[PDB]
């Protein structure tokens, strides 16, 4: 899919989800 | 979920309900990855030693919901299967080698802002991402405890294991096609999946792109949320030529 | 508790 892994309510309007930072900080 | 938390709205339009016709009940988790396909583990769907074999025509497949009981009206898409594909090397018998399963829906279900698609792995993002101490996330609305039922679907985020420790945590013998996931006793933190979470989808998040991936999918555990015990996970990146196989041959 | 009831057009 073109647009996968993209949420209409979060990715594609710019906002983070509660938790997601907690994910992207573990990625060294 | 067992120790984890309420989606929000929205969290995971991908993530799917495996809806049981008579007598109507939740039996396992999945996930969209087109308008028309489903993954979820193949366990959900055979398992000779606990008498399950379910058809197309046993169940439903509920799109968009957050809700576990409430049928969410103008919200929620409950579609019929067309055909199940289970993996021609599906273990069963010792390990559950390659729990994994495609389903097609009838027909194409139309997305919005809560039924959205996941991306399936590149060998790229997966050799980035899979990787020990990185945290996934898992989805689902199964039991909050091994031994009830949350509201709404949860969510809890869990680190990935290394090799070594999930091996010698179990008397299993764990294949390639597998990787475990969650804490370790001492790290204070817990959380993990239970009955009526299997099937589910295990997403990361590619600091890349920005794009949800799932990397793997909810396969067995022995109990929910034990100290010093791990749970597996389908490796999906690993089995993604059987996927696109059957995806494009049928 | 249990499920509620889902339309009778998806339980055929
Ligand atoms: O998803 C499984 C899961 C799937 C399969 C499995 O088989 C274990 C065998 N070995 C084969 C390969 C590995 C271990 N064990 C656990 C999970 C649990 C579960 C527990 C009991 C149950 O019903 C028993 C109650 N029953 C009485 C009658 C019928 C059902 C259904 C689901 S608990 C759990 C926590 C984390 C990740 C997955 C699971
Ligand atoms: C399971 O279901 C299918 C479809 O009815 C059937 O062909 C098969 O014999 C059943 N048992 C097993 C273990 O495959
Ligand atoms: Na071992
Ligand atoms: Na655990």
């Amino acid at each position: 899919e073109a647009d996968c892994g993209l949420r209409p309510l979060f990715e594609k309007k710019s906002l983070e989800d509660k938790t997601e930072r907690e994910l992207l900080e573990s990625y060294i | 979920i067992v120790e984890g938390s309420d989606a929000e709205i929205g969290m995971s339009p991908w993530q799917v309900m495996l809806f049981r016709k008579s007598p109507q009940e939740l039996l396992c988790g999945a996930s969209l990855i087109s308008d028309r396909w489903v993954l979820t583990a193949a366990h959900c769907l055979l398992y000779p030693p606990w008498d399950k074999n379910f058809t197309e025509n046993d169940l439903l497949v509920r799109i968009g919901k957050h809700s576990r009981t409430r049928y969410e009206r103008n919200i929620e898409k409950i579609s019929m299967l067309e055909k199940i594909y289970i993996h021609p090397r599906y273990n069963w018998r010792e390990n559950l080698d390659r729990d994994i399963a495609l389903m097609k829906l009838k027909k194409p279900v139309a997305f919005s802002d809560y039924i959205h698609p996941v991306c399936l792995p590149d060998r790229e993002t997966a050799a980035s991402l899979l990787q020990a101490g990185y945290k996934g996330r898992v989805t689902g609305w199964g039991n909050l405890k091994e031994t009830g039922q949350p509201s709404v679907l949860q969510v809890v985020n869990l680190p990935i294991v290394e090799r070594p420790v999930c091996k010698d945590s179990t008397r299993i013998r764990i294949t390639d096609n597998m990787f475990c996931a969650g804490y370790k006793p001492d790290e204070g933190k817990r959380g993990d999946a239970c009955e009526g979470d299997s099937g589910g989808p295990f997403v990361m998040k590619s600091p890349f792109n920005n794009r949800w991936y799932q990397m793997g999918i909810v396969s067995w555990g022995e109990g929910c949320d034990r100290d010093g015990k791990y749970g597996f996970y389908t490796h999906v990146f690993r089995l993604k030529k059987w996927i696109q196989k059957v995806i494009d041959q049928f | 508790g249990d499920f509620e009831e889902i339309p009778e057009e998806y339980l055929q």
